This record gives structure tokens, sequence and C-alpha cells, in this order.
């Protein structure tokens, strides 16, 4: 059959691992499967125009980093500029 | 008339030479005024094993 | 070996690094960026993932309800103006009655 | 009372030139090219005659449009011309090549010379320790082409200023320096250096007044009038020493039986309780704070920066660099080299004891030389006789290096270079000698 | 006279192109300014490729080579607000402090980006 593209297993055992006796349904699946590539194609094009606008020809953690910064009203940016700096660093540690 | 002699500090260097059986250790101690080296007899060599004792301990 | 167990991260680093080369953004791309993708990511859906919990253990309820998530996204400013343009199908009304509007 | 801190004082006299008669083109002329000061004169005098930090401004003029050159102290003369003054050094090393000639140019103008086709003296050069090759290849090329002098020769500045305080030349000792912008310590074995065992510590007066200065951008991100580099350098020469032991004083200085004594307050010039709280001890020191006062927000408090701006070379991984520190750096120079078995001291190692030296531009800064003794008993067998000459000013002590070798005809020919090596060797040569650097190669 | 001082001062120190000091013959190139940043780089490719054409021989003292080693003692930890005794390094940020005020009203209300030249001092960043 087709390969369908979908994120909803790891959605899923992060649910698992954080809340490790919820269940969930299928309608849920599709419901944030639609909530994160809507959010990765608001903040891939966030992105790109920006790093445009900057007439940089690429896309390094800095336009991004900016992207995230600005985009998003609060809170969950200022823990999520956090989180992805200690997770590059465990990228550049490995 | 007894005397008390007594050797304390931090061992900076224990090292021991054999010839399975250990023939002596060469151990140094410094403390604030300076350094000395000292030669030992296996028993001390045993009962320092013993005491669980590594380089830098006092 | 994978490059996700090598950032230390759960959601998938190479996935989104697949969906940037062929997704038309940038013609050069950078390693930590699709990296930087998946945290923001993962911290977004562990966010929402905490509030439609704590909304099924309000409602006492196993399973996460769409509705679940309803009251979970009303009930933080961040995401009423995030996510408060959106239109969600079979979402409901949050309760809200005026005071003036009830009898009394 | 609070102490106000200034720019130094502008020189009201600018400075005089020696007398064109007394020259003769057989003296030789001695350089000593510092990362901060210059020091130019003869030999036959023992007292300096031209000191001065290396600068040089292009001071446009609008009613004559002529570009005035002002160099070194001439710099000294207003404030505008003072804040765009322009080092030519830039790292450890130079880059700008014209500016080192035009001050070359004030210097032998100011020494009273007058040359024809070039000036006929050979001259005493002093240079860093692993000098890059490019830079003493522009030296080779701008002496022996602008300027036609017939000898050259060059050596470290802390090797001079050993054989200087050890004027035999044949001594054994262990000598270091703090410069300005580099720490060196190198072990002497029989008046020559050992190179291969020479060791660097990349921090110097200046990485200490910059660390200063981005100090008190921390810890006072909202003060108004931003201070010179000057200021800075003042304060941390005033109110700045070295402690006798790091660990414990540490544990005592935020004390209010310290704080009273050991608390330096520095005015900026212009125109619930807090007793138990160690933020305001640590900000505003053992004197409560009024936010309303207009002379108290211009305020530093010098309490902790004291003792620990001078450990950073005793200590550098508070400075970020991942070196070990100058009693380790010793240590494994004086306990596991040469020779010398650990815990068994070698006749070199023991004649190195007795002859330390330190000297340097930074060994102004007081009690080094009572630490660096303590740490040396602390770390040496007992009953080991240890020596540490340090001078009065030992930032002067290079000059009376080069003075006492060329007064020293007869090791003075063994490292100079003529015209005439030069033009048949190239730039590209090593003269292998006791004073200097070594070849880059075995 | 303030504004004619510094005329008369360079009117003194007054020197020209064909001055008395350098020599007659010139031959003087176009210079390139030649920054320190590279030089160290250009040295490490030269010396590399000393030792690439020696290899188709150890170096003696080099600026390498004289370059210190790091220690082999533990450093000690010291508090990045205070340069105090640091006991306590903060999970969310890593800055070690001494005690707990420090970490209640300048660790945590801290703003973001000030702790990359914050750690800048002991080159943590």
């Amino acid at each position: 059959k087709t390969r369908k593209e979908s994120y909803a297993i790891y959605v899923y055992k992060v649910l698992k691992q954080v809340h490790p006796d919820t269940g969930i349904s299928s309608k849920a699946m599709s419901i944030m499967n639609s909530f994160v590539n809507d959010v990765f194609e608001r903040i891939a094009g966030e992105a790109s125009r920006l790093a445009h606008y900057n007439k940089r020809s690429t896309i390094t953690s800095r336009e991004i980093q900016t992207a995230v910064r600005l985009l998003l009203p609060g809170e969950l940016a200022k823990h999520a500029v956090s989180e992805g700096t200690k997770a590059v660093t465990k990228y550049t540690s490995a | 008339k007894e005397t008390k002699e007594v050797y304390e500090g931090e061992v900076t260097e224990l090292t021991p030479e054999d010839a399975k059986t250990i023939s002596h250790v060469i151990v140094g101690l410094k403390s604030a005024k300076g350094t000395k080296t000292l030669r030992l007899d296996p028993t001390i060599y045993e009962s320092i094993q013993r005491e669980k004792v590594s380089i830098g301990d006092v | 070996k994978t490059r996700s167990s090598r950032a230390g991260l759960q959601f998938p680093v190479g996935r989104v690094h697949r969906l940037l080369r062929k997704g038309n953004y940038a013609e050069r791309v950078g390693a930590g960026a699709p990296v930087y993708l998946a945290a923001v990511l993962e911290y977004l859906t562990a966010e929402i993932l905490e509030l439609a919990g704590n909304a099924a253990r309000d409602n006492k309820k196993t399973r996460i309800i769409p509705r679940h998530l309803q009251l979970a996204v009303r009930n933080d400013e961040e995401l009423n103006k995030l996510l408060g343009r959106v239109t969600i199908a079979q979402g409901g009304v949050l309760p809200n009655i005026q005071s003036v509007l009830l009898p009394k | 009372k609070a102490v106000v801190i200034d720019d130094p004082p502008l020189r009201q006299t600018p400075e005089p030139f020696d007398e064109q008669s007394a020259y003769n083109p057989q003296s030789p002329i001695a350089i000593d090219f510092g990362s901060s000061k210059l020091r130019a004169g003869f030999v036959n005098h023992a007292t300096p005659t031209h000191i001065f930090p290396n600068a040089l401004t292009k001071f446009r003029d609008r009613k004559l449009n002529k570009n005035f050159t002002f160099v070194g102290n001439d710099t000294l003369l207003d404030q505008a011309v003072r804040s765009q003054s322009r080092s030519p050094f830039d790292g450890p090393f130079v880059t700008n090549w014209n500016l080192t000639e035009e001050i070359l140019d004030y210097t032998f103008h100011h020494l009273g010379v007058v040359p024809d086709n070039g000036i006929p003296n050979p001259i005493l050069l002093t240079e860093r320790l692993a000098t890059v090759q490019s830079q003493r290849t522009n030296w080779y090329q701008i002496l022996f082409e602008t300027y036609n002098v017939p000898g050259v020769t060059f050596g470290i500045d802390s090797l001079f200023s050993f054989y200087n305080y050890n004027p035999s030349g044949n001594k054994t000792g262990l000598v270091i320096s703090c410069g300005h912008e580099d720490t060196n310590v190198i072990p002497v074995v029989d008046g020559a250096g050992i190179l291969t065992d020479a060791k660097r510590i990349n921090w110097g007066g200046h990485q200490a007044v910059d660390y200063l200065n981005d100090l008190m951008a921390l810890k006072y991100p909202y003060f108004p009038t931003k201070m010179s580099y000057l200021q800075y350098e003042t304060m941390y020469k005033d109110y700045c020493y070295v402690s006798r032991n790091y660990d414990e004083d540490i544990e005592k200085i935020l004390t209010l039986e310290n704080l009273d004594t050991n608390d330096v307050v520095v005015e900026a010039p212009f125109t619930y309780d807090w007793r138990n709280s160690i933020l305001h001890l640590f900000l505003r020191g053992p004197r409560p704070h009024d936010s309303e006062n207009i002379h108290e927000q211009h305020q530093m408090h010098l309490n902790v920066e004291r003792i620990r701006v001078p450990e950073v070379i005793f200590q550098p991984t508070m400075g970020g660099q991942d070196q070990a520190g100058i009693c380790e750096l010793s240590e494994t120079i004086l306990l596991k080299k040469f020779g010398s078995q650990p815990g068994k001291l070698s006749q070199t190692s023991i004649d190195m004891v007795n002859n330390v030296l330190i000297t340097g531009g930074n060994a102004k800064v007081p009690g080094l030389k009572e630490r660096i003794v303590k740490e040396f008993t602390g770390f040496l067998p007992t009953g080991t006789n240890i020596t540490v000459n340090m001078s009065s000013d030992p930032s002067l002590d290079a000059w009376k290096g080069m003075a006492a070798l060329a007064r020293n005809e007869e090791q003075y020919r063994k490292t100079v270079i003529s015209k005439k090596e030069y033009e048949e060797y190239g730039p590209e040569y090593i003269k292998e000698h006791k004073l200097g650097n070594t070849k880059y190669f075995e | 006279e303030r504004l004619l001082f510094l005329r008369s001062v360079g009117e003194r120190n007054e020197i020209g192109f064909p001055s008395r000091f350098k020599s007659a013959h010139y031959k003087k190139p176009t210079r390139r300014h030649k920054s320190a940043r590279q030089l160290i780089s250009d040295e490490n490719k030269r010396i590399n490729a000393l030792l690439t054409k020696a290899n188709k021989l150890v170096p003696k003292a080099t600026y390498f080579s004289v370059e210190a080693p790091p220690s082999i003692r533990p450093a000690k930890k010291y508090c990045d607000v205070t340069g105090l005794k640091g006991f306590y390094k903060s999970p969310t940020n890593n800055i070690r402090y001494h005690n707990a005020e420090i970490y209640q009203l300048i660790v945590k209300p801290m703003a973001p980006g000030v702790d990359q030249e914050y750690l800048k001092l002991r080159g943590a960043n």
C-alpha cells in the first residue's frame, strides 16, 4: 500500500512517556497531526521570509531562533529557546 | 621513656615495586611546609591497601 | 546511531530534515535548524499534552476527546492568542454566560 | 569617604630631544619594542632617556588643511588627541607596519641624530618568544632597506633581564616574566635559555584590565557614565594585590570585619535588613544605600575583585584559559624535568631554585613575591633554600639587559647579524645563541 | 593659545617625505594589512607544510609547543555572580552560585542573553 507520512506514533509515545496511564483516539491523532504540520509550515515560512529579508541564503539556528522568539505570543517561547539551545548543545556534545 | 615519630600529610606518590611479592614502596607525603619522601616495608603497604589509601588522601 | 538519539531528542530529526530539503524553503540548510524545529515542536506538544492531561483528569476520562483540548486551549491566554483565529471542527463553546444576561 | 578617579593629567611640556653634537656613529642604539611602552636611547647611558607608550595620531587641522602627526608623549597634550591614540600592536604581534616606521622616525628625530644614507648605528632589539616568521622577515626588510643599519641582534626581554641580573652569563636560574599580554616561564641552564621547556600562559595586564572592564560592566549594568580604559588601568594599578591564600581569603572577605577596611569606593567624575544580605555587602559595601542620592549611584565598590583578578595568573580557569597555573607549570619544570626525579631534586634544579627571578611589566602588583615564595615552600622538598629576586622597577631591566650586553663586547659579537650575512642567507635565517630564539626544528 | 600650541608641536616635529633619516633608495612595495587572527593559522599551515614535506623531523620550539599544557589538578568551582565559592549550579541556565538569595533575585529573574557574557568570563558559553 501507500507509505503515508504521519508523526502520530511520536506524539503517541511522548503522551505515553509523560502520562503512562492515559488513552487516546484516532481523531485526536489526526487533529494534532493537523496542528504540527500547521505550525511546521508556518514557522518554516516565517524563517524563510526573514532570512530572505536579511538577504541570507541559508537556515541555521539563528534565523529560526529569532523566528521562534518573535512569532508565538509568550511563555512557550521562553521555555522553547532555552530547551532548543540545550538540545543543540547535546547534539554538538555528541 | 618512649618516643613518638609521626609523618602526616597528603599522599602525592604511591609507587610500589616487586621482586607478585612486593619488595617496598616509595611514599611521598606533602604538607604546607614542604614534602618528604619515604621508603616503606610491605606490611605497612598492606595496611595502606587495607585503609583504601589513594593519591591525594591525607 | 540515529541522529535524533545523538541529539537526545524524541521527535525525529531526519524526518524534518527530509521535509526541509524538498519543502522549498531555503536552498542551503544548516545542521542545527532541524534540531531546533524538533525541539520547539516537542515543547509545544509537551505543553498541550500536559494541558490535555489535566483536562482529562478534570473530566475524569482516560481518553482525551478533542473537547478536552478545547477547554485546555481556552484556559490560557497565550494559546487564546496563538489559536484564537483558528476554527476547530467539533469544538463547541466554552461555558461563558454574562452576569447581566442571567435573571435577577 | 569615597575617592574619585579621573584620567591621568596631560603633560604641560612636550618631550625634549637630545643635542645633535653629542651623537656619535660608533655607539649602538638600544630599542625595546614592548607591547605597552617604547624605550629608546644610547648604550653608554644607564638611566632612561625616552619612555613613552606606542601610539600615534593623525590630527587633521581645518585652517591649515594638513594632517599633523603626534607621537607618544606628544599625544599626551589634549584630551581629543589622547582619545584618538592608535597602538601598532594588534594582539600579541604587530600588523600595521607604516606606523612602526613613523614612530621609529620619531625616535630617530628625538635622539639627536644627524645621519647620512640611513642610520649608521647597529640596533639592539627585543622580540617575543617563538616569534612568527613574517614579522621578523618584515623587520629585516625595514631595517636592512629603510634605515641602512650595519648590524642587528635580537633576543627575549626576560632572558635579557636575567642576563642583566646575572652578568656572568653562565648562571642557572628560572625566570618568570609577566608581560602586558603574555606570561612566560623560561628555565635557564648555564646562562643559556632552555626554550624547549619554556611555557606561556595567555594572560597579561591587558587581559586583566579587560577583565576589570567587563566585570564592572556586569556588576553594574545600569551605570550611566561610561568610564575609559585609563580609569580601569589606574584602579587596577592602585587597588589590587595578590592574596596570600585564595582559598582562605575568599571565605572571610565578605564579613563586616573586613569590608570596613578592605573595601575601596571609587566615584565616577561628573558635573529585611541590609546587614544580613550579602548582595548589599557585595554591591554597596558595609554602608547603607540611598538610591535618591546623586553622588551615590556614581560609585564602584571593589571588595572581591582586588584579590580575584591577580588570581587568574595562578588559576587560568577563572579567565577562561584552559591552561595550568604558574605554580603548577613551575612544578612541572622543576620537579619532573632536567633530570630531576619527583622527590629527588637534581643539582640543576637546586641551582634553578636559588636564582628565581620575577620580571616584566605586571610584577608591580604587591604580594606576588610572598605568594610565589609560599607556593614554592609548599611544593618543594623541605630544607631547599628558595631565593626570589624582584627588581624595584621590573619594567626597565630589559634596557639594562641590552646595556650590559653591548657594554660586554666579548659576547656581543656572538649574537649580531650584519648586512652581509642577511644578504647571503636571506630573511630566512636563525642565529642560534644563548639569549634569543632558537630554530623552529631540530 | 590653546589652539595654537598644537601647531607649534606639529611644526616642531614636522617631517616630510624626503627626510634625512630613511635611506636614499626606497623600492617600497604595497603591503596587505594582515591582521593577527589569520597569522596563527598561517603559521599552522606553514608548519604543517614543513612536516608533510618532511614526511614524504621533530619540532623543537614553536608557538604551538611552548604553549601551556592544561591543568592536571581539578579547577576550583566559583560563583559567577559574586566571585565567591560556588556550591550550587542552576539547572535551567547553568550558572554556579554561592547561596540562596543570589539565586532568588539575580539568577532567577535575569534577562535572556545575559547568560552568554555572564559565562564568557570563564568561557563556558
